[PDB]
């Protein structure tokens, strides 16, 4: 893309249907994460919900972030003002504040969703994200 | 009480605040903390050298604001923790603040801005505190003022440090509506300079009065009502229930205004209706405009319970007794007046040369002496009996009383005395012993009884003078006293 990249989060995506979601980034890039939005005209049902993860493989790969992940994210306003609720992920090498995120280059970094309703915990939402190594960028 | 003008952590993100330079210093951060989604501002430009960055909050509506208390709560991250770390990692950030009559907008100038002080963090984050999820928030306050422009703008500058802004809380303190001594204050604002007392009038609450101080309060600068002066008490007819002023209860009373309850209703009264200033009198029974309204009812006296009439000598001697009833009072005064009658048939009022041994009004003694009299006229003597409360009625309470001794020979003598004596054939019916009394002319006499009309004193000394006198006794009056000298 470009320095951000915008990535919504909903099963009607076609780049999560292909279950192989990922972007390749470098330090200082960002990632926008757009929660799914809909219209008063929605009995709430149909509505999406989820909690956000940064997980490692296994849990990336198994859809499981316990003992493997932190919470990160919650799309739980299905209704928000401005459009869809954003969530936003620098890629910096070092955290202003303590225990912020740091990210290096040339690794692989991961994010999975369970549903809030819940649907089954199976095949979930992720999104794999690979800080490319500094030979790369520029 | 205070009054929040900015809270950053309250508004979700939304805010969007001025950076500057344009997108280079601080950045929106958005994390979990608590299960909570939080914002927050932050920047960690520790590797390139001298650092610039500008964080501005929005103008800020100043209103009726003066000091403004600025609360910060951040993290900054140990320059030790740092790989590189090049000497030019600091760890503190600046707090400024710019007075403005209107809102700038994108407009950002740097020099207009004053520094109000270097913030320090009393917990530095180390990189130990990064894999035990340790999050140590520091928190500190400043305050300004006196503000005078319609707004301000917050601005906070990096040099070069690891600091994250997780909440800004900007507020004036404004002291608290006030009910007390009976009286409304209404919330006023704290001054800006220290020393600031600022006098306000205090509200009389409804059915409450000033009644001889007016109720005053002093705010001072961090809210606090400082010094009371005067106060509102609950009026007559009102009492002091919790903190307002509440009617009497039916049966009670309260006549002044004062910071007592209201009293039951005193003795011989007529239960009383809500808010009465004092009972009304029972049947029969008053008051005097000096009595207390807990005072019970009062009436006139009787008469007098016992009056005699005694005309020793020339005089007359007037002894009575307080009234059987006093009607419950303790204000007796007696009042003498007199009646002639010649015994002629006719009568009338006494004479003026009647003197008294007193003003024979608004007396407080049980008796008076009575002279300068006509003989043989029939004085009636009136002693009437008034307590305070006697010019409330017509009656009267009153006891009347109207005013021959043996006269004495010697019928024979020796050394001894033989005596006689004799009455009216009339008045030898109320007789009932005659005395004798013989003394000799200090403190020592001899007196005998007989029925009769003569006597013979015995056993007496040779040329000696005594006094005899011969009383008639009833159930009286005396002779006079008789100078009988024996033989020699």
């Amino acid at each position: 893309v470009a320095d951000r990249y915008a990535v919504y989060w909903n099963s009607s995506n076609p780049r999560f249907q292909r279950g192989d979601y990922h972007i390749d980034v470098c330090i200082n890039d960002y990632l926008d994460v757009f929660c799914p939005h809909y219209e008063d005209s929605v009995p709430e049902d149909k509505t999406e919900r989820y909690v956000l993860y940064m997980v490692n493989f296994d849990g990336y790969s198994a859809c499981d972030h316990t003992s493997k992940g932190f919470k990160r994210w919650e799309c739980n306003r299905p209704h928000s003002p401005n459009g869809p609720l954003k969530f936003s992920e620098k890629f910096q090498l070092f955290t202003p504040f303590s225990l912020g995120f740091e990210f290096r280059p040339g690794r692989e970094y991961f994010y999975i969703s369970s549903a809030i309703p819940d649907n089954g915990r199976r095949s979930c939402l992720k999104l794999k994200v690979f800080v490319r190594p500094t030979n790369s960028c520029m | 009480k205070e009054v929040v003008l900015l809270d950053f952590a309250a508004a979700g993100g939304e805010l969007g605040w001025l950076t500057h330079p344009y997108g280079k210093g601080w950045d929106l951060m958005q994390n979990i903390m608590n299960d909570m989604p939080i914002y927050m501002y932050s920047v960690c430009n520790v590797m390139s050298g001298d650092q610039d960055n500008w964080l501005r909050t929005n103008w800020v509506y100043r209103g009726e604001a003066e000091r403004i208390f600025i609360e910060l709560k951040f993290t900054v991250r140990d320059c030790n923790s740092f790989p590189g770390g090049a000497s030019s990692c600091k760890e503190t950030f600046n707090l400024y603040y710019a007075e403005s009559d209107l809102d700038y907008g994108t407009n950002f100038q740097k020099r207009l801005f004053t520094k109000i002080d270097t913030i320090a963090p009393d917990e530095i984050t180390v990189s130990s505190d990064f894999e035990a999820r340790h999050v140590k928030l520091n928190v500190e306050e400043r305050s300004v003022g006196p503000l005078t422009r319609k707004g301000f703008y917050l601005a906070f500058q990096d040099i070069g440090a690891c600091v994250a802004l997780l909440s800004v809380r900007v507020y004036y303190k404004k002291c608290p509506e006030l009910l007390q001594g009976l009286a409304h204050f209404p919330e006023t604002i704290a001054g800006s300079d220290a020393p600031s007392l600022a006098t306000v009038a205090g509200t009389c609450v409804d059915h409450a009065v000033v009644p001889p101080e007016e109720p005053r309060m002093h705010c001072a600068v961090d809210g606090e009502w400082l010094v009371p002066i005067g106060q509102c008490l609950c009026q007559a007819g009102y009492e002091k229930v919790e903190d307002a002023c509440q009617a009497c209860s039916p049966g009670f009373f309260k006549f002044e205004a004062s910071e007592s309850p209201c009293l039951e209703c005193p003795e011989h009264t007529l239960p009383s209706p809500e808010g009465a200033t004092s009972c009304e009198c029972e049947e029969g029974f008053f008051r005097a405009p000096q009595d207390p309204a807990s005072m019970p009812c009062t009436r006139p006296p009787s008469a007098p319970h016992y009056l005699t009439a005694v005309g020793m000598g020339a005089k007359v001697e007037l002894r009575w007794t307080p009234p059987q009833d006093s009607g419950g009072r303790e204000d007796i005064v007696y009042s003498v007046t007199c009646e002639q009658c010649w015994p002629s048939g006719e009568c009338g009022p006494c004479e003026a040369s009647v003197r008294y041994s007193e003003p024979p009004h608004g007396l407080t003694r049980t008796s008076v002496t009575v002279s300068d009299l006509e003989p043989h006229m029939n004085y009636t003597f009136t002693v009437e009996a008034r307590n305070g409360v006697s010019g409330l009625v017509t009656s009267r309470s009153f006891r009347t009383a109207s005013v021959e001794p043996p006269k004495v020979r010697l019928e024979g003598r020796s050394t001894s005395l033989s005596v006689s004596w004799s009455i009216p054939p009339p008045q030898q019916s109320r007789v009932w012993k005659y005395e004798v009394t013989y003394r000799k002319k200090s403190n020592s006499y001899n007196v005998r009884r007989t029925e009769g009309f003569s006597v013979t004193l015995d056993d007496l000394a040779p040329d000696t003078t005594y006094l005899v006198q011969v009383q008639a006794l009833t159930q009286g009056a005396g002779s006079k006293v008789h100078e009988f000298q024996t033989l020699s």
